[PDB]
């Protein structure tokens, strides 16, 4: 699992891959990571899979409560405070790791939520097992207040590290771009794996399976 | 503190045809979740008809490779003949037991031609047991490749289907696609594939690319 | 056996008719950074060199064994020299017997070499893992500099001394950031057809401006 | 983790290291460890960064209410009992150790080590793994009542030499100077780090 | 220790040391033995003592095991070492193999010792 | 360990207009089995089914709890539940126990109660929702079950190719797993019908 | 370890068990009764830790009697199983999980005889025959040989002794004293307790 | 992994399965456990597979040595006797080997069981392996000292059938070896699964 | 845990050994004889860890056979246990400590029939009767009641049945078949094998 | 446990502490850790006191046998190699750590750290559990080209600073200075110890 994000001049970007595994084999190649919380706010999980799922849901559920009651825009750092306060109740025993980013009235705010509750404000970070390789690209070539186009191209080459450099990451890359104009979503921006083909196909005609007993219940 | 060995991944599969034996494995070498290099050939040719890959801890593979070749050429000059594919089997089995108290961790698969000209495959284990079989595997992906081996080569679990002896064209389709399928789901396999084929003339080796992740 | 003088990352890369090897001058005892001046790199005859990681103590002992072995061939005058292969072959086999005796020398070593226009670079481990790759890293440099190297090696497999060393300058620049045990001092050793050439200590200019971007 | 605090009349000098390390790897090479508990009250984070941040909000929470009752900012010693009483109760669960500093209209500059749930006042306080190596260093050059700018340099000199000696610490220098008219904030670049004996 | 060759060859090829050994064999008392049909019988002459010696130690007909016995003619010195170490082999063979001892098995290990003593250094 | 203690496996693959689900019938403690009568697939109502694997303790326990919470939602609304809605029900039933986790790996398959739309998913001890348009595999033989399903799967499959594919998988998969075995039950949901077929499998 | 066995016939369910309860190296009492009478047509057995057997049995046993009083008609064998399981699975997460291996027998008014299998993991499996303890290693291979779903009850008694006497010929424990009870259309009936005239 | 053999007036029958697995994962279904020593001597395999190979081949050397020595065709009891010795040398060093000794000599079709610690046991009826416990029950129901060679195989088949049926670690295909005066003969190699329909109905 | 028992009368020594050799939940060989013969008038009975019984018994057995050939006479029962104790004590602290509990019986023209008790630590003791294993609890207490120094060898076996039947009743492990032997000045005399049909 | 060495033009200076501590209870508070390897060559013991004394005499022997054969004092480099070859050999069963310093008629004053069995050439070397806190003081105060008296200043002050913080370091200082003229000795008493900031 390799997830990363960066802040550009007009907003934030959150990169992730689609690979999910059980530390031996890939569970799903297309499995999504980045979630939906608020119209202007997104987040992505790491570490334990489902521990991010229910945590973001219970956080997003309190948003629509908060949102509809206030009739006001959703505060970025508010979502970050919800998580860590919910995670600290478990004393870091939960292995969920999150990245929170989005756009508020003030400006782009990108955070990172560690399992034990530690959080940091920062332009770019990476999490998971392949975080190391993915960070190396973002350290050297980062520029202050990058342009969206150069920011997207940097994310392309970014995850290339975590994909090609670590075994626990791979699949495709779904780009996520957020500006003050609204929400935007992309899928499979880059396809690092060409060999999706096969030289042999197995398709069997009906009757090739020695079935023993049968019954039919009509609807 | 100190661990005598660590699992480096890798996968080696060898199928023995009628008169031929095909041996194919990736070049990917890793430690835990960290990758070493994308070119690390496991298959090591010994004599004209003998080529052997070793799946397991990579450092123990080289020591055996040297000790084997040390006994090979020593056998040659002394016995004025090369070792048959079946002779290297029982030899390395006794080599593994001498170290039994400090077990080498590897999966050894011998391949080549026998005295009759047929393809032979000898699968070993870290404790030194040996057996002969038409098709063997090794490493982490060895668990995932068995149903596809029991289908194309095995012909099991089908209803009244003719059993055709395996062919080189099917093998190149089979052996690659099972690795193409394994490299996808298994993290320890990919980045390249090398194929070592030995006939009565000699060795024929070629390399086919796999997915880069 | 004990926490004795632990080392840092070791970086190397092939280029045209030569090998670039770079390592920090910092010895590290435990979490403490203690010895900030040490010699990691040794010249082996003209065409070969060695550098290591892990325990620096155990290295000097095996560093001294190589010196006595090189003297053996120099006293003969046979008209030959030790190849980087044979040295990489002797090193893998010598460190191997340490594992069977349950007293392994704890190190990670890199051997540069140049033979007849073909520059050899090699890697070894305490446990005996050995292979050949155009880009070799050690420790957390394998988690940082290694993907950066393979990113450039795809577009530029063939390189000269110009961009090679200049890229290595950018490699250890990240080792300040995400590697806590690195240090400013480092050595750059280049092996060419003229033999091993080891430049003195050097520094690196880095950009910390990410600090002032937090308050934004 | 290297944190440093030095007291003088006009205020306090609170230094910290930007590097935060998880095991042998760096969490974030530049991370601000200074989180204000109250308006003029700041805290130096050490130990576990997570637990220290959770205590920071629970402190700041209780300081809000208690600060609204008096219509006056709570004194530095008041926040010392707050952090300590929460730390001493959770001392087995919470392993983080905080170094509390601040300034008030009455007592002035005060630094209180809360490590292991205790309470003490000191002319200068330091905590963390890398703070150990600078013990003898500061002891030779420390004099009572140094000028504030040199006190800012004294902490700048110390931590800078700690980051070079400590492998678990590094990055850039933070400087927190609290005065009567406000609080000073300084971030020293890695190129501007004080240069000491190289060899 | 003492390391040198004792028995060496001759210009005619015969062994000086070994021929003198078989000479001392003939100098000893006369012992006989035969293989009967269902039994075996051994015998040896006795030099006539005059009203003195005890026949317990003088007896030259011994038994290596219940299955196999033996007699000897020659120097009485070297006879007792062979009898002792052959009985050790008889118990060692039963210790190694549950089956009893074989006359041919025990015999060869005996004469094999004398072959070792001939070609060994200092023996 | 505990997951591989009591054994069991389940497989579900989605065709074009139809979907199939299958699981092994073997039940037993470690080395010794017991009987083939343990049912790993239970009817959830029209065009909705669920498989279960892992420790059989909570298999039958979660089941009785599923229909419990379901029968409430059944009568409260004039229409039956959708499969995508049930997926979160199983994930939430597992998640409330997260700190004393159940041992199972639920798998849901069926069709859209509106008209034709099939849906499948898979879960774990943590119960992470996962949606795939091809297949979901769960069990101790899972490693072996990725081999056939990658090769056999087709973009569009009729009920014919549906039954053929998933059956060849389970028969070949279980061969290499000594823990799973003792026959496989196959369920197929057609548009106007639903069928159940018991496969003849290796006895071991 | 103590041994349990039962067999479901078309009209009947025959159960047999060892009456010996032992501790340490000795056998304290050979007459200990494992077979417990739950209701008219329903009867229950159990094996496990020495104290948990009798302790947990009376709870499931008497709770069925409370149902029989309210509605006037006793539970069916199927209802007893799922009521026993869920109650047994609740005691697992408590401080004192019960080690339990049991056999449930009963005669339904429609399904007739029924046999159910559960373990200390509370896994309900409907099977015509089941075993418990270390004897399940040395026995169940005999049943698959000689058993058929159409078997008569007298053939079962014969084949029962063939499975039981295997314990003294091979298995290390003695366990001489056995008991036999059976349920049919007419409810619970008793048969002579199997002994071994050594 | 199940290995059973039993002695009777007509010689010995060896019945084992072909499946040797590592953990819950099956290594190979077709593994041949039975090992050849001499024309009249037949070995078995249990526990560690390599320990059975090496030592019985070392014993096969010892069987040839004495035969190249005294040419007496060493007895079956002395075989396991020599095997017990060599195993007691490394006793305590971690060697775990189950096995059986089959052969014919002047005494008869001798059958012996050898443990890791050097335990030497003769007898009429043996068994060993993981699932061996399921074999004793079905094998001990009925016995005829003099076996009809056909129904004797059926008693050996039906044993392995239900044995491997209950055990998860026992399986693969049937291996059967009869013992004779001059030399043993391999009866059949037969799948276990297809033998069910016979017994099942 | 296999069970040995023995009784020394004035003119005789009665020994009894269980014939069952079992592993895990099954009996390997139920009639296997544990009684070993050191010499004509001196036997040995051993119990303990499986391999230690067979193996170590051959040491004492074959080495005593070597003694008789040299000096023309058998060892005394006292010299037997002595020679047995030191060899077991010397190998006790070696790399392979043996677990065995043995009763040593024998006859002498002066000391008469003798019985010597030995533990797994090679501690020698001279007792009229002793047993091994867990069965010594259920048995030797009965012998304390009914034993007298003048007891005849006929009532000996008659008394032993009372102790052996408690093994089938109270004692858990089967041990169906028992071997019985007795030694006197006339040599070894085998007796009936007690079984419960 | 604190030892120190400083190199200068004409020779080197070697300091030591007299406290031999095992556990929290002092075993022997007065001892001289300087063990002569030769008239012109000395060593500095550290770590385990008992195990370090044995290596000193085993080194002083092998060096003395080689000394009279050439009738010249061995090179300082030869002294460190003998210490290293003995240490590295037994280093698994010996936790002792040594510090080698001396003077010769060719190279001059030299200091070679033998710690843990490695070999290094440094202008100044520190060792022991007490030297862990002086890394800060040694960098700012040390400057090259100091006279023996100026070296003893920097030498004594660093040791007088050491023994204050460390619990296992204390007592009195034993100084040794080897130049072309000969060997000098200075003992700094507890009251003679330069006093630093105690507040």
């Amino acid at each position: 699992t390799t997830i990363a994000g960066l802040v550009f001049q007009d907003g934030v970007i959150l990169g992730a891959d689609t690979r999910a595994t059980n530390d031996s084999v890939v569970a799903d190649k297309i499995c999504e990571k980045i979630h939906f919380i608020a119209p202007k706010i997104y987040c992505c999980g790491a570490g334990v899979a489902a521990d991010a799922e229910m945590t973001t849901r219970m956080a997003a559920s309190n948003m629509e409560l908060h949102a509809l009651s206030t009739g006001r825009e959703c505060r970025v750092a508010t979502v970050t405070r919800m998580l860590r306060q919910t995670l600290f109740r478990y004393q870091g025993y939960v292995g969920a790791s999150l990245i929170v980013g989005g756009v508020d009235f003030t400006g782009p705010q990108l955070y990172s939520v560690h399992p034990h509750g530690s959080y940091s404000r920062l332009p770019f970070t990476a999490l998971g097992s392949g975080q190391d390789a993915a960070i190396a690209v973002l350290e050297d070539r980062f520029q202050p207040n990058m342009t969206l186009e150069a920011a997207q191209e940097l994310l392309v080459e970014a995850i290339t590290a975590g994909i090609l450099g670590d075994l626990g990451s791979g699949g495709n890359v779904d780009a996520c771009v957020i500006t003050a104009a609204g929400a935007k979503m992309l899928r499979a921006l880059s396809s690092p794996t060409k060999p999706i083909e096969r030289s042999s196909q197995y398709r069997f005609a009906p009757g090739t399976t020695p079935v023993l007993s049968q019954t039919v219940v009509p609807l | 503190r100190f661990s005598p060995y660590a699992f480096n991944g890798g996968t080696v599969l060898a199928i023995a045809g009628e008169d031929f034996s095909i041996v194919a494995s990736d070049t990917r070498l890793s430690e835990g979740f960290s990758i070493h290099t994308r070119d690390s050939p496991k298959c090591y040719k010994l004599t004209d008809k003998t080529v052997i890959g070793c799946s397991g801890f990579h450092g123990d593979c080289l020591t055996l490779t040297k000790i084997i070749e040390a006994r090979l050429k020593m056998y040659k000059h002394s016995n004025n003949k090369a070792m048959t594919t079946g002779a290297i089997a029982a030899m390395l089995s006794t080599i593994l037991y001498s170290r039994r108290f400090f077990p080498y961790y590897v999966y050894n698969i011998i391949g080549g031609l026998d005295e009759e000209g047929k393809g032979a495959v000898y699968s070993f284990d870290p404790v030194g047991s040996y057996q002969r079989d038409s098709f063997k595997a090794g490493g982490s992906a060895s668990a995932m490749l068995q149903p596809l081996l029991d289908n194309q080569v095995g012909f099991k679990n089908m209803q009244n289907v003719e059993h055709v002896p395996l062919s080189l064209d099917r093998a190149m389709r089979l052996v690659k696609d099972v690795f193409i399928s394994a490299a996808e789901r298994d993290v320890y396999t990919g980045d390249a594939l090398k194929v070592c084929i030995v006939t009565k003339e000699g060795i024929r080796g070629e390399t086919v690319p796999l997915r880069k992740d | 056996q004990n926490p004795m003088v632990t080392g840092t990352s070791v970086l190397g890369l092939k280029f045209e008719g030569g090998v670039v090897i770079a390592a920090d001058m910092l010895g590290s005892y435990g979490s403490l950074a203690r010895f900030r001046n040490i010699s990691r790199i040794m010249r082996v005859n003209n065409s070969t060199m060695l550098g290591a990681s892990g325990d620096y103590a155990d290295f000097q002992y095996l560093k001294q064994v190589l010196g006595q072995m090189v003297i053996d061939e120099e006293l003969l005058g046979d008209g030959h020299s030790y190849s980087p292969k044979a040295i990489h072959s002797w090193l893998t086999r010598a460190m191997y017997s340490r594992r069977s005796k349950m007293n392994p020398l704890w190190n990670t070593m890199v051997i540069g070499g140049y033979a007849d226009g073909e520059s050899f670079l090699g890697y070894v481990d305490m446990l005996g893992v050995a292979y050949e790759a155009p880009s070799l890293a050690t420790g957390y440099g394998a988690y940082l500099a290694q993907p950066l190297l393979r990113e450039v090696l795809e577009k530029q497999p063939v390189l000269s001394q110009t961009e090679a060393r200049e890229l290595v300058e950018r490699c250890m620049r990240v080792l300040y950031y995400r590697d806590a045990r690195s240090y400013n001092r480092f050595q750059i050793a280049t092996v060419t057809e003229k033999g091993v050439e080891i430049e003195g200590p050097l520094s690196a200019e880095t950009n910390w401006d990410i600090a002032h971007m937090i308050s934004g | 983790t290297t944190i440093m605090a030095v007291e003088f009349d006009g205020g306090v000098v609170v230094g910290s290291d930007s590097r935060v390390s998880a095991g042998e790897a760096v969490v974030n090479r530049v991370f601000d460890k200074l989180s204000p508990l109250h308006q003029h009250i700041y805290c130096a984070l050490s130990g576990s960064a997570a637990d220290a941040q959770a205590i920071a909000d629970m402190a700041a929470y209780q300081l809000e209410l208690h600060g609204m009752e008096l219509e006056e900012p709570p004194l530095v010693l008041a926040a010392a009992n707050v952090v300590r009483n929460i730390t001493y109760k959770y001392r087995e669960d919470l392993s983080a150790h905080l170094m509390v500093a601040g300034w008030d209209q009455r007592e002035g500059g005060q630094v209180y080590g809360t490590m292991s749930g205790m309470l003490i006042r000191q002319p200068f306080a330091i905590g963390g793994s890398g703070s150990t190596y600078i013990y003898g260093y500061v002891d030779a050059a420390y004099k009572p009542g140094m000028s504030p700018e040199e006190c800012r340099r004294f902490t700048t000199n110390a931590i800078a030499l700690a980051m070079k000696r400590d492998g678990s610490s590094g990055g850039v220098i933070y400087l927190a100077t609290i005065t009567g008219a406000g609080v000073d904030h300084r971030v020293i670049l890695g190129d501007e780090l004080p240069r000491f004996y190289d060899e | 220790s003492y390391d040198r060759a004792i028995t060496v060859f001759s210009p005619d090829g015969h062994l000086f040391q070994v021929e003198y050994a078989q000479e001392a064999v003939k100098k000893g008392s006369t012992a006989v033995g035969v293989r009967g049909k269902d039994i075996v019988v051994l015998g040896v002459e006795k030099k006539s003592v005059a009203k003195l010696q005890d026949e317990r130690t003088v007896r030259k007909i011994c038994a290596l095991d219940d299955n196999v016995c033996m007699a000897f003619a020659g120097l009485t010195a070297d006879a007792r070492i062979v009898i002792n170490r052959a009985r050790v082999e008889c118990q060692s063979h039963r210790l190694t193999v549950e089956d009893p001892v074989t006359v041919e098995y025990i015999t060869r290990y005996i004469a094999s010792l004398k072959q070792r003593y001939t070609q060994s250094n200092g023996r | 360990s505990i997951m591989s203690y009591n054994g069991g496996a389940v497989m579900a693959m989605k065709g074009k207009n139809c979907v199939a689900i299958a699981a092994d019938r073997r039940f037993g403690i470690q080395a010794q089995m017991v009987t083939t009568d343990f049912q790993k697939i239970f009817p959830m109502g029209d065009r909705l089914y669920i498989g279960l694997a892992g420790l059989a303790t909570d298999v039958q326990t979660v089941a009785q709890r599923l229909k419990f919470r379901l029968n409430l939602y059944e009568l409260k609304e004039g229409r039956q539940i959708k499969p995508y809605t049930l997926m979160s029900m199983v994930a939430n039933l597992l998640y409330e126990k997260r700190f004393g986790p159940y041992y199972t790996e639920p798998v849901i398959a069926g069709l859209d109660p509106k008209t034709f739309k099939p849906f499948i998913c898979s879960l774990d001890l943590i119960g992470c929702p996962m949606v795939t348009d091809d297949f979901v595999v769960s069990g101790t033989c899972t490693e072996q079950m990725y081999g056939m399903c990658e090769s056999l799967w087709e973009p569009n499959m009729d009920p014919e190719h549906l039954f053929e594919t998933i059956s060849q998988a389970m028969l070949n998969a279980v061969d290499r797993d000594a823990v799973s075995g003792m026959g496989v039950i196959v369920h197929i949901i057609e548009k106007d019908k639903i069928t159940t077929r018991t496969l003849k499998a290796r006895m071991d | 370890m103590e041994y349990l066995i039962g067999i479901q016939g078309p009209d009947y369910v025959l159960v047999a068990s060892d009456r010996v309860a032992a501790s340490n190296i000795v056998q304290m009492k050979d007459d200990h009764d494992k077979m417990f009478k739950m209701s008219e047509k329903i009867l229950l057995l159990c094996v496990g830790e020495a104290g948990d057997t009798v302790q947990f049995a009376e709870y499931i046993q008497k709770n069925v009697q409370l149902y029989k009083m309210r509605n006037g008609y006793e539970l069916s064998p199927t209802a007893a199983a799922n009521f026993t399981r869920r109650n047994l699975a609740d005691y697992l997460r408590s401080r004192t999980p019960y080690h339990v291996n049991l056999l449930l027998a009963g005669y339904d008014e429609h399904e007739g005889p029924a046999l159910y299998y559960m373990d200390y993991l509370a896994a309900l499996a409907k099977a015509p025959f089941a075993a418990h303890g270390y004897g399940a290693f040395l026995t169940l291979s005999i049943l698959d040989r000689y058993y058929t779903p159409t078997i008569s009850r007298e053939k079962a008694v014969e084949l029962l002794r063939k499975c039981l006497e295997e314990l003294q010929k091979r298995f290390i424990l003695n366990l001489p004293t056995f008991s036999v009870r059976i349920i049919d259309r007419n409810g619970i009936h008793d048969l002579d307790n199997i002994s071994f005239p050594k | 992994t199940t290995t059973l053999a039993f002695k009777f007036q007509h010689g010995v029958i060896v019945a084992v399965d072909s499946r040797a697995s590592a953990g819950n994962y099956i290594a190979t279904l077709k593994v041949n456990k039975v090992i050849e020593i001499n024309p009249y001597l037949l070995g078995t395999m249990s526990g560690c597979a390599a320990d059975c190979l090496y030592w019985e081949r070392l014993l096969a050397k010892e069987c040839r040595l004495y035969y190249l020595r005294n040419g007496e065709r060493i007895s079956v009891s002395a075989a396991s006797k020599l095997l017990s010795n060599m195993m007691c040398q490394y006793r305590g060093m971690g060697l775990s080997m189950g096995s059986m000794i089959c052969g014919w000599d002047k005494k008869g079709p001798g059958l012996y069981y050898v443990d890791e610690n050097g335990t030497r046991l003769s007898g009429n009826m043996f068994s060993t392996g993981s699932g061996n416990s399921h074999a004793y029950g079905v094998m001990d129901s009925g016995y005829r000292p003099d076996l009809s060679i056909e129904e004797a195989y059926d008693l050996g088949r039906r044993a392995i059938v239900h044995a491997t049926h209950r055990d998860s670690y026992s399986g693969g295909v049937v291996n059967m070896y009869h013992m004779k005066e001059d030399g043993w003969v391999k009866v059949e190699s037969t799948d276990v699964s297809d033998l069910m329909h016979q017994y099942r109905e």
